[PDB]
């Protein structure tokens, strides 16, 4: 921070140094994604069909 | 000026200025021109001798 000069009977001002520490938050994301049964009964041919 | 701190030592760096006023009549015109809110409250507090 920045500092200003005065006089008088006020007590001298020195500057002050700041040290700030943050931290992560952990969030997600979740979907979903079906296959009905005759699709999976189709699609596990593998060279039969 | 140097003397010492709870910490270390302590500088302080001091500068005499004087000013003059050297216009001849009044060279500053101040006025009040805008209301904040008032500091003070307008209750009923009796005074107590």
């Amino acid at each position: 921070q920045p500092m200003i000069a005065r006089d008088g009977p006020h007590p001298v001002d020195q500057p002050v140094h700041n040290y700030m520490v943050k931290r992560i938050h952990k969030r997600s994301l979740s979907a979903a994604f079906a296959i009905a049964s005759e699709a999976l009964s189709l699609l596990s041919n593998t060279y039969v069909d | 000026h140097h003397h010492d701190a709870i910490g270390g030592v302590n500088f302080t760096l001091t500068q005499p200025r004087a000013h003059v006023d050297l216009g001849v009549g009044y060279t500053a015109v101040c006025a009040t021109a805008a209301l904040r809110c008032p500091l003070t409250d307008m209750g009923n507090t009796a005074q107590n001798l």
